[PDB]
């Protein structure tokens, strides 16, 4: 149970990425795409949940990836 | 696909598998990306020429479709597969 | 040329941005060829429309129209589906003699394609700060 | 933002042109902002016009674009106009627009001019099919 | 003078705020000077609009105007961006003769500005108490 | 509130000028209160105006100073009047607007009369370039 | 370009003495901007304005310096008299740059020439 | 003064070429004094004619610069075009020689000012 | 993890201040300003808190700093 | 920038770095602060000059740019940098 909180714009863009590429979700509709391990979002605080080092970053539908969380190990 | 770059040992390349080209544009799917080994992956350069603001002007890729180089770290597409590229 | 799938890379405020546009066909009524973006509740689309038009009788000089139009959608209080609320459109027309040789036009084509991102008018569209 | 020189840089079908604008000045009947080209005669010169207005409904961006084409004279020494090639833009917003939504429109007309549907559209004025 | 960014302090109720102003252009057709603050979304934005009249054959006397106006933002329900719901204005008009000196000119500003910081003015202005 | 005597302080260029203005009554016509200068004759002095109004749409406040200029008369004894200076403010509110946002207003306006934008187009008359 | 602040200087029958012009913002009706100086009243105050024209081109020119008295019976002081100058240049559509910096610069040469300081400080006709 | 050869110098748009004005004789008619280059044939030639006006003062200064073209037809150059520049000052009699100095010093120091040498040049109009 | 419940005001302004200069935070927006400790505002609460003597403190943008919370040591 | 304030040891003074003037008028944006050692600090003068309600009228401070005092306790700035000044 891997969370990554993001904080700085509007949650509802920017589908999510995990990298140890593992997979990705989008905050609106929930589409996810994988590579043992889910993925499951929360509107209210703005936090993406990973299930099982590992970052945590966002990018547009066809971006680069903008910003990089820190791991966990 | 698979991306391959140089060994460990200036400019460095990055050759894809297949062609990168996915825009109507002359517009190519590469980021390079360097970390210090403490540290967040740090993306350099997008479009494989913008050089994101923020990022010292030394670092100047280019380079077409298969065919890429950083001048003076990571090659990453962010189209389809989402995969990187071992290297130093 | 041939109707397609048109990506647009390196587009938005920030440049970070893509937007893929699948074809709809050309309307045989009027001669517009009509790019849409994939989704459903057709009121809730990108839309992007060229057309080409020949001389005629009563206009004796071609014309070539592009049109975008992107509504915005926004789940009101009370409601269950979205609606749209704003509508941003983007007029192009083109102006060109029978005599007009191939380099003219590139030119007025690539001239106000570098325009559109010269800082002034970014100032004047982003910001709308007219020019002073 | 302010009237400066505008150099605009990869013209032309080759892709190498080079256009410098000069400004105009600013119309006082109506607030057309003018850029002309930068050694040209007034009669025979490149010109853009760029505007924006304010409700009293929605805010319009307008620009237009004007190349005359001046064939040397066979007799006279001053060259004489021929053709003009227009070209005229229009943005329409409301009133409650963010920015992010007027740049992506901008960014995506941008992006269009360049893509092959409409540089084989308007170089050879052939329709889609 | 030059149009430049203006910080306004000790502004609001209770003298503890700040208002800062960024330029926006002179308009050439009428001469009207904007001052905005600087947002998104241009229908909720502080606007301060300065301008100046010189002597023509029908008015024959200077005039100074300055508009201020600020409209508050809420998010109905059942709606996703933000509206208009109040507009507040204030327009303040200056007449001078072409024969008035700068002593003036000076007196009335600097008295204009002093009156609406008395307690009449105060009581008149916030609660809406007519002066009795 | 109360018709009292204002006594405004650091008026004029320098800085350091004193009014005193008397009250003089409510019109009962049209409910403006008036305020006057503390010793002038009746004909040579400033007024001050004040007045509310109630919706029967926006409650609407206006206040209007009036100055004379009494040059001494050269050959009379009863010094005229040779130019009038006029200055008219006019606040406009919704009846649901609050108490801060009318302070806002009333304060924003009163710290502008003395930013150097104002101070140079009114002293000196010259319009913001 | 766009109204600022003017500062000419080194003005002057004996070339010591400055004048600073203001900005006074252009007549929408026709285009003619105008600027002024900052000191005196309003209606005793030198000004200048300049209008360029579009079809033809035409460059208008004017300045007056009104000088003021105080009349013995009234405390104001009332316009006595005021100086005219009105420059007026005219352009071919055809015209280059040289061409128009070559009038202008020959014309701000002449004024300072003994025959156009013998002709209108001293007012003696040129013969 | 007296009508003599009139040499100015650093005039152009560069500031490097100058201008030599030869006398031509004061016309009787309305006495309008005259000056002509030297060089080119009499029809193509740049001159000025000044002339003070006696009663309101009136000072006049006209000066025209023609350009010619070789006609590919004919051998003889015609004037295609011609630049021209009428300034017109206006005294009262009462003036002094302090405020006619004034205007004169003031007008030719606007003309090397950038309000108008980009209002002129480039016909950039002042807003 | 330390809290500052703020009470008496409309939450939305007079963005937070942590002295112990730290940081700051906008209850609208979220937008920070630091000088190891992040912040988080809670909507519902009113709460802002500081994750790991400290002092809260409130004012406008451009303000001076009103009223001082009391320390945690 | 910094601020530093007269020692340990009546009229106090405290000099910023550069100017203060940020506003189109003529206001500071300095504070005055005073703190029993176990209390919170209090707000004495804002504005350089305004004098917080809620005070004695004995403290009267004023100062135009970098030079400010206070006659009969930190000082702080709340414009940019929200820095304080060590002193009694």
């Amino acid at each position: 149970k891997l969370s990554c909180k993001a904080s700085g714009y509007t949650f509802t863009t920017h589908w999510m990425h995990w990298v140890q590429w593992v997979g990705r979700i989008d905050p609106n509709s929930g589409n996810t795409n994988y590579n043992k391990a889910t993925l499951t979002v929360d509107k209210s605080s703005s936090t993406v949940y990973m299930r099982l080092v590992y970052f945590c970053a966002r990018a547009y539908d066809y971006g680069p990836f903008d910003y990089w969380g820190q791991g966990t190990t | 696909i698979v991306m391959s770059q140089s060994p460990s040992s200036v400019s460095m390349s990055c050759k894809s598998s297949q062609s990168l080209l996915y825009s109507s544009n002359q517009k190519n799917y590469l980021a390079w990306f360097q970390q210090k080994p403490g540290q967040s992956p740090k993306l350099l350069i997008y479009w494989a020429s913008t050089r994101e603001s923020g990022v010292p002007d030394r670092f100047t890729g280019s380079g077409s479709g298969t065919d890429f180089t950083l001048t003076i770290y990571y090659c990453h597409q962010y189209y389809s597969y989402y995969t990187f590229g071992g290297g130093t | 040329a041939k109707l397609e799938t048109v990506t647009l890379g390196n587009i938005g405020k920030d440049g970070k941005q893509t937007l893929v546009l699948n074809p709809r066909g050309v309307n045989p009524t009027n001669g517009v060829a009509s790019l849409s973006q994939a989704g459903a509740v057709p009121a809730l689309e990108k839309r992007v429309t060229v057309s080409v038009s020949q001389p005629s009788r009563n206009r004796k000089n071609y014309k070539v129209q592009v049109k975008i139009q992107n509504p915005t959608a926004c789940t009101a209080n009370g409601s269950c589906d979205p609606s749209v609320t704003r509508q941003a459109y983007a007029d192009v027309t083109f102006s060109f003699t029978q005599y007009s040789t191939d380099e003219e036009r590139a030119f007025v084509r690539t001239e106000l394609a570098a325009l559109l991102a010269s800082p002034l008018l970014i100032d004047a569209i982003d910001q709308l700060n007219p020019a002073y």
